[PDB]
């Protein structure tokens, strides 16, 4: 599910839970225009500023598994089975060969 | 150059205000409070550069630079 | 409903603005002391959908996003002061005005307007006044018995009585100059009024710093090139032509749409 | 669900964009000094299946607007404060905020205090304040702004219009009315005098026409219309499909 | 809307300014001291579709490109000073210029 | 969205091209020292399809096979660079070019440009300038108290002073002939800048390797054949029909293949 909703303290969340970037969780700055990039990099534009002040502020963590490496949770989201977390780690490392 | 475009990020003015004590003498430490002036979001592990600190009357009586501690 | 409706509506609402313009333009070709209006457009605002300049990707940026624009609208009608061409009425009490000054005139109500057209009269107690009865600044009063009137290139107005060699002098038309003579508004019947965007009216001498000099006998026709008029008349109406094409070829894709 | 409701309708909304930007470029056929745009459409991901080697597409996708910055043709306006641009250059005027924008619509005024401002009123840049009792104002080619005074047998020079170049002219933001602000994609606003180091040259009584070629538009219309025929009847016979397997 | 319908626009902006002079000078043809006026006109922009001496190939040069061109402009319009004809009106006050000199 | 559609899109836009060198041809008629333009098209891409020269049957090869091929693109515009029609104006200032020859020019920035029309001026300082202002090189400079100006047809400038029965020389006109004419890129204001593909300049006093003779008095007039233009005209616009026809046939083609 790619439908990414801001909130007014300007964290980024998905269904409620909030989408994990190479800080960890993302947070934007409150107010702001945001532009996804083909890597996942999130620009943000602060209304009203000139847009030579657009600076990225984080990048999506976007992960390569196959349908055999996951399986679906109670609550709607994949995790990794447990031969594949022994396999490829308990955190997954995010491939950069991703488009988005 | 006089003409271009500087965008920082980890740069942050601010001020800095402190108490002179009674019979200081020069070579002697003091605390400092370190306050943001402009739309910066945090300062957080930040290092407070060379900083003379003034009195009333615009004269130069401590010094100040060091590494900011903010509680988290 | 849909967006390129919108835009060309305002297309189509722009070129009738700008040949209402010319219509208006051409409907004065015979009034004295008239300026021609040119019309100028803006576009409206732009969609943003993908903000360029953003981070394409982690080292590379968007060249040139997605901005989506949307239709036109009109900006202002700017006036072309320029010095309409003269015309000799042999009449003692037409003035042109060579530079770039105006005449000031009282309107009923005690406010001062300007104009630039020069067809003056006398009322029947004998003061200047314009085709519209105004009193002209400043009051000349030009007497009972009078033989000839003298209006000279400074704005001295004199009197020729009878018996007497010597003229005697009853006036002096002066021109009021502004800063901005664009921005003044035009209330109609040649009469234009100070606005904050027309600075402040400045008084003087008809030869002085930049007032123009005033022509006995002659009229300033207006400015209209009439040549350019018909030429623009067709770019309008082609103009015209290719937006209500664009909304017929709208309203022919929406058909489609409810026929699915 | 699955099917091919959202490619073909992936596809119409290409089509409702490009004559979104063709009517754009038609509104603003008399607009001086507007680059017409040009809509690029690239297409969206593949999902490839795999054999014990075929992809199948999933539409297609907006990517970005180009403003085509061609030098426009001169029409005649014989107002003295007017002024066209021949070469690439634009003309800074400073918004009431602050931040400096750039225009290429040379139609100016003089406002209540002197000052050269735009039609809408903003003071352009470099500042040129215009003596009141001016005869003749007089803006050469290199961008010297003389004005002329009664008596004095010599122009007295006033300001000089100086002209702001992009290395990338098309990445400049639009803001709405004939201005354009400084982006990431087109930094580096380089101020020069007019006709060196690249700029333009500037003609007095002269202002700079739209950029949109009609031809193209009229056609362009053609092919929208009907390449989104084509995409409806394309929606109608997956509807129709769908309605049949729902049937049994 | 139509590039040849601006240079067209032009063109006729051109003729009528010829006309307008010839029409001044023949208006002033009894007045002394005259000096009838001619104007000067030039090319205006040239759109550099392709560009005339572009290296296409590094071997081959493209030689006079698509130059397509706008209207035209008049330059200025010059007075010619020459000396007219002089007049016997038999008069003492009435004094004729034979040179380049000027009355101030 | 279909091939004809595009194929007929390059004609309309093509013989637009023309309409726009018929268009500037005309508008520069009255110019002084202007030279005709002309377009020149060539085919666009041609499909293969079909192989001509493959061999069918082993021993038979096909001869003309599928070469179907896009529309059409203008290769360049060329001008055509005769001697227009002398015209007398008997002023001591204008120099008409008989032959191939080019003046001069130095512009403000440093590099120097080509022109051809002869009306030079001067400027306050004394200085043989082109009416746009354009010093012109050499670089003859003309006394203040000059009685009469003569430029012979061998590019020598004399000037007749007053007590002085002899003539002094005060500079020589000389001008700059190319290996190819039709390379100079036009610049507007009757300029030509030097290209590659028009060799370099090579300077010539006037009579001597080919350049022309300068005469006085006379200006070199555009040569432009307008009843050429007007056929023109009737073509341009027939075949800009013709091809609208081709996209209103096609039109109808896809309209019909839509609806089923």
């Amino acid at each position: 599910n790619g439908n990414i909703q801001v909130g007014p303290t300007g964290q980024l969340t998905i269904q409620g839970h909030p989408v994990i970037g190479e800080g960890g969780p993302i947070t934007v700055p409150e107010g702001s225009e945001i532009t996804i990039a083909a890597d996942g990099t999130i620009s943000a534009l602060n209304p009203g500023d000139p847009p030579n002040t657009v600076a990225p502020v984080g990048r999506l963590k976007l992960v390569k598994a196959e349908g055999n490496e996951v399986q679906r949770s109670d609550d709607g989201l994949f995790r990794l089975t447990a031969e594949a977390q022994a396999e490829r780690g308990a955190v997954l490392a995010a491939d950069p060969s991703i488009r988005i | 150059p006089t003409g271009t475009n500087m965008q920082l990020k980890n740069v942050a003015a601010v001020m800095v205000t402190a108490s002179y004590p009674p019979f200081a003498r020069q070579g002697q430490t003091i605390d400092v409070v370190v306050s943001s002036m402009g739309n910066a979001k945090s300062l957080r592990g930040g290092t407070l550069l060379m900083t003379p600190l003034k009195g009333v009357d615009s004269q130069v009586y401590a010094l100040a630079q060091g590494n900011i501690l903010v509680g988290g | 409903m849909i967006s390129s409706l919108w835009i060309a509506k305002t297309g189509l609402d722009a070129q009738q603005t700008n040949m209402d313009v010319i219509a208006n333009n051409l409907a004065n070709v015979s009034t004295n002391g008239f300026k021609r209006q040119r019309a100028v457009f803006e576009d409206l605002l732009y969609q943003t959908i993908r903000q360029p300049g953003a981070q394409s990707s982690e080292q590379t940026t968007l060249p040139s996003g997605l901005q989506i624009g949307t239709g036109v609208r009109p900006v202002a009608t700017e006036r072309l002061h320029s010095q309409g061409n003269l015309s000799q009425t042999n009449n003692s009490k037409d003035v042109a005005i060579k530079g770039q000054g105006f005449f000031q005139v009282m309107l009923p109500d005690g406010t001062s307007a300007y104009t630039r057209d020069g067809s003056f009269q006398v009322d029947q107690n004998g003061q200047l006044v314009t085709a519209g009865g105004f009193q002209v600044q400043p009051a000349i009063t030009i007497p009972a018995n009078a033989l000839s009137i003298t209006i000279g290139r400074d704005g001295v107005v004199s009197v020729t009585q009878q018996g007497q060699a010597a003229p005697v002098q009853v006036g002096q038309l002066n021109l009021t100059t502004f800063m901005n003579d664009t921005g003044l508004e035009s209330i109609g019947e040649n009469l234009y009024i100070e606005t904050q965007s027309s600075g402040a009216p400045n008084e003087s001498t008809p030869g002085l710093n930049g007032a123009g000099l005033l022509y006995q006998g002659y009229v300033e026709t207006s400015n209209v090139n009439v040549a350019e008029e018909l030429v623009n008349m067709i770019q309008v109406q082609r103009a015209y032509e290719i937006n209500s094409k664009a909304v017929s070829t709208t309203d022919q894709m929406l058909q489609k749409l409810t026929q699915l």
